[PDB]
């Protein structure tokens, strides 16, 4: 989930929008 | 902004910021 793909490795733009509704 | 390590308030922040009037969803346990 987020904290695995963008806080213990380097986040980006394209898995940020995932997030988005 | 994006391209780092964005933990806890930080990672909320971001998320605000990309997102904007979409909003999003914020789910540390998956």
């Amino acid at each position: 989930g987020i904290v695995e793909q963008c806080c213990t490795s380097i986040c980006s733009l394209y898995q940020l929008e995932n997030y988005c509704n | 902004f994006v391209n780092q390590h964005l933990c806890g308030s930080h990672l909320v922040e971001a998320l605000y910021l990309v997102c904007g009037e979409r909003g999003f969803f914020y789910t540390p346990k998956t």
